[PDB]
């Protein structure tokens, strides 16, 4: 609390959405497959926009 | 990252009008966006007698 | 295409594999025969990727040719800076 | 235009440059030859702008001519004030 007085904080909307998507158990495995395959290449990401 | 690069053909810090403390004021104050502007205007007042 | 002749799996099988949307794996198998196998696996996917890239063949009367995507030479760059596309549009050309 | 003969880039090149929507630059070059060069650059630019101003040619059958823009004489101004169009309308005449 002492460090974060005037520093940037996150709005409650994105906190609610992000908490829901880490607590989602019906998360599709398609996202895991695509994240495993494109594997952080800019050439692979921008080819699948 | 620690010294602001201002080339000597464009005026140095210790000769210019706007100096380092005004920059340190504007980058390290987290109060508001209205009172920051009025405080910055309260900065820009001459110290001539 | 001849003579090898068709993949019945078996083991060989034939590396292209020039079929489209094959429900041959399932399909019957039924199951695989009594051979040791090691690849099998690799030569199947190598042929399958070819039998999708060559199975493209058409749909190029709808493209909209691929481009440089990012910024790169383009061997002149001395009278025209280079900018590529972000592929967000719909290539169909009608 | 002729005989000069055609900009093959090279550095001559030919100063207009009377083509439209050219996929000539990129395009192959591939790359430029063994010459001195600096300009090139300006001669290309003045030719390209002129080959777009001339490439208008039509679309003036859709104008709706340009107007006085701002308030200026209008060489009488002694029986009528002057006020120009602020062009936010769509000029097409149809």
């Amino acid at each position: 609390t002492q460090l974060g007085l005037g520093r940037h904080t996150m709005t409650p909307a994105t906190i609610k959405a992000v908490k829901d998507t880490f607590e989602d158990r019906a998360y599709p495995t398609i996202f895991y497959m695509l994240e495993a395959v494109i594997h952080g290449n800019e050439r692979n990401f921008c080819a699948l926009l | 990252k620690m010294v602001p690069p201002i080339p000597p053909f464009l005026g140095a810090n210790h000769h210019a009008t706007i100096r380092q403390p005004v920059a340190y004021h504007v980058t390290h104050s987290k109060s508001d966006f209205n009172t920051l502007t009025y405080s910055l205007l309260g900065g820009y007042f001459k110290f001539t007698p | 295409s001849n003579p090898t002749t068709f993949s019945v799996e078996a083991i060989a099988a034939y590396t292209p594999v020039a079929l489209i949307r094959l429900l041959n794996a399932s399909g019957p198998l039924q199951p695989g025969h009594r051979v040791d196998i090691a690849d099998a696996r690799s030569i199947y996917t190598v042929g399958a990727a070819a039998s999708a890239a060559r199975a493209r063949a058409n749909h190029n009367a709808n493209t909209i040719r691929r481009t440089a995507m990012f910024a790169e030479t383009d061997p002149m760059t001395w009278l025209r800076p280079t900018v590529g596309l972000r592929r967000t549009f719909n290539p169909r050309i009608i």
